[PDB]
């Protein structure tokens, strides 16, 4: 887990294969075992003595033959051209002499071949280790077979012995065979500037301004002197939201199934190369030995990408314009940047081999510099290779961008630079591109709904043939675009799943980044304004400088707001791409209808609530264009159902309800008050006989709950009046005076239920009179208000042991009336004081 | 952030194509809206998102954008499109309006009927000077008025007022009011207004003497 | 769908004034609001803007620190508190809404109010003074002379001027008001008539200064 | 001193070495987060004290040219970031406050001669969920502990004890006590739950720029408050990051999952229930199974109580008013 994603895990690394030759299987071919999350290595069940038959042997092999292979850095240090005057001190007297001795010394490398390899391969000292008195002890029980099969007995088996261990990598040049036949075709220190590049991850408010830190390194560049251009001669279409790129396209393990890989990105030219040496078909050998040689290859590949984008958008995705091609070019440029910096969040067959070869290139060339593994300075060599690659891309990007523009065409009159989009995390760039696609398709699907389905010439008019022919069919096209899974009407973008599902995955990932990037330890400069803030590093060089990595970007992206993809997207999107209906990404429309048709949350159309009235709440990804909930699917909303979006008087109660509903009933047995969101159990099994009836107890509880809640509610909307005071042509024609006229209706229902309940005590108190059992509304409401006092002004109602407040009584009788059996009015007056606005009347002034 | 809108007084005739430019200094990529204001009314938003025509606006309007050059185009100018257009940008901070382009009906050149209305005796009783030169029914709008007090140049003592392009004849009327004290009023004899108009071959003098 | 402003008043320079803007069938809870001022005979100028939840308030550079904007959603109002008013802030102030509900202060102003005059001066609401403009035999140019009266020093809120109780309509070129150095408005209301008609009929110009309730009906020779 | 008195409130009431300690530590976490929000200006309560404290803190951290956002940022990074320099390690104000909390707990534990709990030993305290969410978790935890308390009381006392209810722990007059406690505690909790759920439904998955108040709730993605609390109350309370648990609440005495939809049709929408915590609506409307066993006699004895207590109220109004009638 310490290793970063680019660190190229298990580096057993032949081109999508190895010493146990395989095809594309998984990211053992060729990186990131920590995310692979299984153990892909068996060098460990390699027994510890076979891992000393590796540690003595293969560890020798790699690191110490590397001491004479690659830590024998090269023989390029002759230093012949230039004469030297002063040196200050001489330390390399033994360096080169013991470097040539370092393969000719009888006392360090012949006393590392026929003395130390007497412990490795030519074992003269511990000859083919036989028995140890001052030598290795083995635990033979699992390593005994090695003695016979390698040391001092028969040694003939499959590649089960040799071939998988690194065997011949050290100048093995046996030439005992001659081949006369020809199987050949036709023959054939550093500078370090730092900057403050102003990213514009926006066009709108953006509380604070962005400024990322990048490291130019002019010594890593061509030399100078811009534009020059002439050379030539160098179809997917499905966002692959899939993942773990098993071996085909897809997203890294950590972004798997989470953001979707644009077809443009999976089709870009560089990503379709397993080499940079393959950049030109004509040339068939290594080409990159200098910084300018390496740069020219990137120039070629960028130019060819520009050529491809021209061949694709103008005019096959472009309408003779330039904005579309320009946006695609910007995105491809940023993807090139990520792909060479190694921070890309996607994969295919050629990536993870391109990255290997790219590490080798950025290795040799430019490598020298990098070395300050511990560092100490900051002009200084780039600490780790990855930062060196980042600096190489932060410089040298000008040349790539101009190459891209040349590859397209523009270059003077159709270009009129360096867009800063390459400084935005690839996740956010993918999110923006995917959303722009969705908004394009949505705009297409909404144009015709707006033209047709506005009631007759506006969304609100006579319903007379709302569907002038079938405008509901246009609304249904829009529904099948939003809800279906790509085959029954769904568009390009999502891959087999509804937009709601894909958006949910995007939100999960975005918030994952937000939480991680500031519950972090190391990040960039803040301007504290947000939630999940505890990490050690929030760094900078100058004032207000973010550290340019993903967490720092999500630190500056948070902390100005933008904690959710909705808000970030409303900030960055152009203006009006979402469609003719002015649907903002920040508003949340909770739509609810027949379960998403093709891929199903546990049903289609009959199992649950979501089956037929599907509750899901995205931004205006909604199944109607943000205002045509009623314009589609005809006649305009009634005054009553304009409460359900005005939403100051919500839906909890039904039959006896501040809350706009009912269930009946109209008989003796048994009209009842129902709560919305819970179902009364009409089972009379709850009860017993000859007492309060089975339905009577559930009624009494529902009624007393109604009483208390609706009294609280009417006080909230009357004294507070939801604002004071008091409280269309106002808010008090619709949504008010609309439930007041409901309360009367359903206090009447509740008055009917309770006078008829005392009449079910003509069914129950004729059994139990006169306790009257249950007491009438007057007396019960009296008791209810008195309990309301005794409970929360008298330290728990059970303090009713002593009732006297001794001067509260005047207030209490004023609020609650005297002489109980008079408590009908304690509620009726609150309805006769459900007035003074409706009343209304006049009003006074 | 500024919004340079030009031209400022574009003229045209019914049936012409009218183009208005609203160069934006910074990048606003398409957060620009166009507003039309007739004299004495509230503005009306015609186009937002720099191209999206607002519903109910006649389709003869259009808006397009090139980088930071936004252009509003009236394909067929109609007599009810004579107004001022403002091109307010609304991307982030100052949401500032444009300078304002005022369309006018283009007609044949005319000549102001110059007048030299002198002060009145009871205005003298009041004690100031109310010398007024009148330019009537002239066109085009550009016209210069000068004051000669006994053939001496005047500056900072006259004031200018202009009527809007009159609807029935597309002509302008101008009034120059020259104000002086009693002292420097009777300190001089002859008051003249000089009219310099493109439709006049030569500047026209209209003068009087206080004793006249 | 219905915005009205209150608070238009004549204030002393450096004083303070609070404008208010109501809202109608408009759901004044998730739409940004803006205040835009237009000086007399000038171009519009954005002044203030407030977000839907009033967490984002932006001001024009000129009116900054001197201007404060605020909402009150339950009352469905938006207010602009103005302090240290200068003589240059005299303008017709409109309140406008975004036509799109969003999370930003500034946006395309779709619906506008009628606006309120916020004339700023140190004047005293002094009534008008009418002065006649006699014609001459010289003014008989092309068989056409002109008759006029100028209203002088009639601050504030310019005046309606008619001719012969509105009998004359052709040729009546009533020039717009103008703020001279004294801080008092003035204008003229000339009218062109056939010079032959001079001395034949009678001409009276009628001025109505509502703020001072002044009615002057002057016959001109 | 707040931590000291808070520990004194929780721990000596029940000597469970973990349960009391873990509950006290969760309460102290909540109090510390509330203190942090008072400093940062995010607090939802402007009472007689915090209103003036908030205003004058704005004064202290403000300036002439500082707007509200700048002032809030100044308070936030004065608290969170190390705006104090000391001869000791790089302690930030948050760390100093938490160390003070720990010291108070140590004082209380020393006085009781107990052992300092392992929880409260954590040096760094995680992020604070938004104040409303923290209060929602507190409400749920308190509701569930008091629900188990009251329902076990009514179970073993009113509705038939293990000893033949007619000969149970009740003479039909103290069973009234248990049912009274349950019904009276339940009634306000229903209104409170309705209010909190209605606020959650308008607050979840909102950034700073979208939420009605300026604070962000991006971290809370859950369609309904019940689903959120299902994710949250899923575990057993420990002291860190899980300050609530819900066992056997509502209707049945098992945990997640008693009946999964994995075997019939994916998925199971809880998630995860801790009792089909939809039962929160049923339990608050007294429609759960557990109460339905007790519904009958609870209601009848409630009516008897209403009757007699009303025969008392009618003669007490006339008692102490003494102007209208008897007593």
């Amino acid at each position: 887990c310490g290793a970063r994603s680019n660190d190229l895990l298990i580096k057993r690394g032949w081109r999508t294969s190895g010493k146990s030759d395989r095809k594309k299987n998984f990211e053992l071919c060729r990186k990131c075992g920590h995310y692979e999350k299984e153990v892909p290595t068996k060098l460990d069940y390699v027994p510890q003595f076979l891992r000393w038959l590796t540690e003595w042997i293969e560890d020798f092999y790699r690191e110490k033959q590397n001491l004479i292979d690659d830590m024998e850095r090269h023989r390029e240090e002759c230093t012949r051209e230039d004469h030297k005057s002063k040196e200050g001190t001489s330390y390399c007297s033994t360096c080169k002499d013991k470097c040539k001795k370092y393969c000719e010394c009888v006392k360090k490398w012949k006393t590392e071949w026929e003395n130390q390899e007497n412990k490795y391969k030519d074992l003269y000292e511990q000859n083919k280790n036989k028995t140890s008195q001052k030598n290795t002890s083995r635990y033979d029980d699992y390593v005994k077979d090695f003695f016979e099969k390698l040391e001092a007995n028969y040694s003939s088996l499959e590649n089960y012995i040799k071939g998988d261990p690194y065997f011949a990598e050290y100048a093995t040049k046996l030439s005992f065979i001659l081949n006369p036949s020809d199987a050949n075709n036709p023959s054939g220190q550093d500078l370090l500037g730092i900057l403050q590049e102003n990213c514009s991850d926006n066009k709108r408010g953006s509380s604070s301004n962005d400024s990322c830190d990048n490291k130019n390194q002019d010594e890593c560049q061509k030399k100078l002197e811009k534009v020059f251009a002439s050379l030539t001669n160098g179809s997917k279409k499905k966002w692959i939201w899939k993942k773990s790129s098993g071996n085909e396209e897809g997203l890294q393990e950590e972004y798997a199934n989470t953001i979707g890989l644009p077809p443009r990105t999976q089709s870009l030219y560089l990503g379709n190369l397993p080499k940079l040496e393959n950049v030109c078909e004509d040339v068939k050998d290594i080409n990159f030995d200098t910084k300018e040689k390496f740069l020219a290859g990137c120039l070629i590949v960028s130019f060819h990408e520009g050529k491809n984008l021209k061949k694709r958008y103008p005019q096959n995705k472009n309408s003779g314009n330039k904005e579309n091609l320009c946006k695609a070019l910007e995105y491809s440029f940023a993807d090139y940047g990520d792909l060479i910096k190694g921070t890309s969040i996607w994969d295919n067959e050629y990536t993870k081999d391109l990255e290997l070869n790219l590490q080798n290139n950025f290795g040799k060339l430019f490598g020298k510099y990098i070395k300050k593994n511990n560092t100490a300075e900051q002009d200084t060599s780039y600490s780790s290779l990855d930062e060196l690659r980042e600096s190489w891309w932060n410089t040298n990007k000008k040349y790539i961008w101009t190459a891209m523009k040349h590859g397209a065409e523009m270059n003077i009159t159709t270009c009129n630079d360096i867009p800063t989009i390459d400084l935005i995390p690839q996740y956010l760039r993918f999110l923006q591109e995917w959303v722009e696609n969705f908004c394009e398709q949505r705009q297409a699907k909404v144009k015709d709904v707006i033209t047709n389905c506005k009631s007759c010439k506006e969304s609100g008019n006579k319903c007379k043939t709302e569907c002038k022919t079938k405008c509901k069919d246009e609304c249904e096209k829009y529904k099948k675009f939003i809800e279906a899974c790509g085959t029954a009407g769904g568009g390009i973008g999502t891959a087999g799943s509804p937009w709601s599902k894909r958006w949910d995955q995007i939100y999960k990932r975005y918030s994952k980044h937000i939480e991680d990037a500031k519950r972090n330890r190391k990040a960039g400069t803040k301007n504290c304004g947000t939630s999940s803030t505890t990490n050690a590093a929030a760094s900078t060089d100058e004032n207000k400088c973010v550290q340019s990595d993903i967490d720092s970007f999500f630190k500056h992206l948070i902390d100005i707001g933008l904690t959710t993809p909705s808000s970030y997207l409303s900030n960055v999107l152009d203006d009006n791409i979402c469609g003719a209906d002015k649907a903002p990404w920040t508003t949340y429309t909770t739509y609810t209808t027949t379960e998403k048709c093709n891929k199903e949350r546990d049903k289609s159309k009959s199992q649950s609530s979501d089956t037929l009235v599907v509750v899901n709440v995205p931004s205006p990804l909604g199944n109607t264009p943000y205002r045509y909930k009623y314009a589609c699917q005809c006649k305009i909303p009634t005054n009553e159902e304009t409460c359900d979006d005005r939403k100051e008087y919500m839906n909890q109660w039904s039959c006896g309800s501040a809350r706009t509903m009912k269930r009946g009933y109209k008989n003796d047995n048994y009209e009842l008050c129902k709560y919305n969101g819970v179902d009364v159990k009409p089972t009379t099994v709850r009860s017993n006989s000859s007492k309060l009836d089975g339905n009577d107890v559930t009624f009494f509880n529902l009624f007393e709950q109604w009483n208390k809640e609706i009294q609280y509610q009417i006080e909230q909307y009357m004294t507070n009046a939801n604002i004071s005071c008091i409280d269309n042509c106002k808010e008090k024609c619709k949504c008010y005076k609309l439930w007041i006229e409901k309360i009367n209706d359903q206090w009447g229902k509740q008055k009917d239920n309770y006078n008829k309940f005392r009449s079910k005590q003509i069914y129950d108190a004729n059994k139990g009179s006169q306790n009257k059992k249950v007491v009438s509304l007057s007396n019960f409401l009296f008791f209810s208000c008195w309990e309301e006092y005794i409970q929360k002004y008298f330290n728990g109602d059970w303090s009713k042991i002593k009732n006297i407040g001794s001067d509260t009584f005047e207030f209490l009788i004023k609020k609650c009336g005297n002489n109980s059996a008079h408590g009908e009015e304690i509620f009726s007056e609150k309805l006769k004081n459900a007035e003074k606005k409706c009343k209304e009347n006049e009003s006074t002034d | 952030i500024q919004m340079t809108q030009s031209p400022s007084s574009l003229s045209a005739s019914i049936g012409d194509r009218v183009t208005i430019t609203c160069r934006a200094s910074q990048d606003i990529a398409n957060y620009l809206a166009w507003y039309q204001q007739k004299p004495g009314t509230v503005p009306k938003l015609l186009i937002y998102a720099a191209s999206t025509l607002l519903s109910g606006v006649p389709s003869r309007f259009s808006g397009r954008q090139s980088g930071t050059h936004f252009t509003l185009t009236i394909s067929s100018l109609q007599p009810e499109d004579v107004a001022t257009y403002y091109c307010q940008k609304y991307n982030n901070a100052p949401a500032a309006f444009g300078q304002g382009t005022r369309l006018e009906i283009k007609r044949t050149v005319a000549a102001p009927s110059v007048f030299i209305f002198p002060p009145s005796d009871e205005q003298l009783k009041s004690g100031t000077a109310s010398v007024v030169c009148l330019l009537n029914n002239f066109y085009p709008r550009e016209a210069k008025v000068q004051w000669k007090v006994d053939n001496a140049l005047q500056s900072g003592n006259s004031q200018e007022s202009v009527t809007e392009q009159d609807s029935k004849d597309s002509t302008y009327s101008l009034s120059s009011t020259l104000t002086l004290s009693k002292a420097d009023y009777e300190k001089h004899k002859v008051y003249a207004c000089e009219v310099t108009h493109q439709g006049l071959s030569s500047p026209v003098t209209k003068s009087f003497n206080r004793g006249e | 769908v219905r915005l009205v402003e209150y608070g238009g008043r004549v204030v002393r320079p450096g004083g303070s004034l609070r404008l208010s803007c109501a809202a109608g069938g408009f759901d004044f809870d998730d739409y940004g609001m803006s205040w835009v001022r237009q000086a007399p005979g000038k171009g519009l100028e954005w002044v203030a803007g407030i977000n839907w939840n009033a967490l984002d308030k932006k001001y024009a550079d000129s009116v900054k620190g001197r201007f404060t904007i605020s909402r009150d959603n339950p009352k469905s109002s938006v207010y602009l508190q103005m302090t240290s008013l200068t003589a240059e802030d005299t303008a017709l102030y409109y309140c406008a809404r975004d036509l799109r509900n969003s999370i930003f202060a500034t946006g395309a102003l779709g619906n506008w109010g009628q606006g309120t005059l916020v004339i700023v001066s140190s004047a005293s609401t002094k009534g008008p003074s009418v002065f006649p403009l006699a014609p001459s035999s010289k003014s008989t140019s092309g068989g056409t002379a002109a008759l006029g009266c100028l209203v002088k020093d009639y601050f504030p809120e310019p005046v309606t001027v008619s001719w012969n109780s509105g009998a004359l309509t052709s040729g009546v070129h009533t020039f717009p008001a103008v703020l001279q150095s004294s801080g008092l408005y003035s204008l003229s209301s000339v009218v062109t008539v056939p010079s032959s008609s001079l001395g034949t009929q009678t001409y009276i110009c009628n001025v109505n200064h509502k703020p001072s309730n002044t009615k002057v009906d002057k016959k001109v020779e | 001193r707040e931590a000291y008195y808070l520990w004194k409130q929780y721990n000596p009431t029940g000597k469970g070495i973990d349960d009391a300690n873990k509950k006290a530590c969760c309460a102290i976490r909540g109090s510390f987060y509330d203190l942090e929000d008072i400093i940062k200006g995010n607090d939802l309560v402007h009472d007689e004290y915090t209103k003036y404290i908030d205003s004058k803190l704005n004064e202290i951290f403000g300036s002439s040219n500082t707007n509200d956002i700048d002032t809030k940022r100044a308070r936030t990074d004065w608290w969170e970031n190390e705006t104090i320099t000391n001869g000791t390690d790089r302690k930030t104000i948050r760390q100093l406050v938490w160390d003070a909390m720990q010291s108070g707990v140590r004082y209380a534990v020393e006085e009781k001669n107990e052992n300092f709990p392992l929880c409260m030993g954590v040096e760094h305290i995680g992020i604070a969920k938004p104040q409303f969410i923290r209060w929602l978790e507190e409400w749920t935890n308190e509701f569930c502990e008091k629900y188990t308390k009251y329902f076990e009381d009514m179970k073993s006392k009113c509705d038939p004890p293990k000893r033949a209810d007619t000969c149970g722990d009740n003479s039909n007059i103290e069973c009234k006590k248990a049912c009274a406690n349950y019904t009276n505690w339940l009634n306000p909790k229903r209104i409170e739950w309705n209010g909190m759920s209605n606020y959650y439904n308008k607050i979840y998955r909102k950034s700073n720029k979208e939420s009605e108040d300026g604070k962000d709730y991006s971290m809370i993605m859950a369609p309904t408050v019940i689903d959120y609390l299902n994710k949250r109350c899923h575990g057993e309370i420990n002291g860190n990051y899980i300050c609530c648990s819900c066992k056997n609440i509502g209707a049945y005495n098992t945990t997640s999952g008693t009946v999964n939809k994995k075997l019939q049709k994916k998925e199971t929408e809880c998630e995860e229930e801790k009792g089909p915590l939809d039962l929160m609506n049923e339990v608050l409307n007294k429609m759960d199974k557990k109460y339905s066993a007790h519904k009958m006699k609870c209601t009848e004895v409630y009516l008897e109580h209403v009757e007699e207590q009303l025969n008392e109220i009618d003669n007490a109004i006339k008692d102490y008013k003494l102007y209208p009638l008897d007593r």
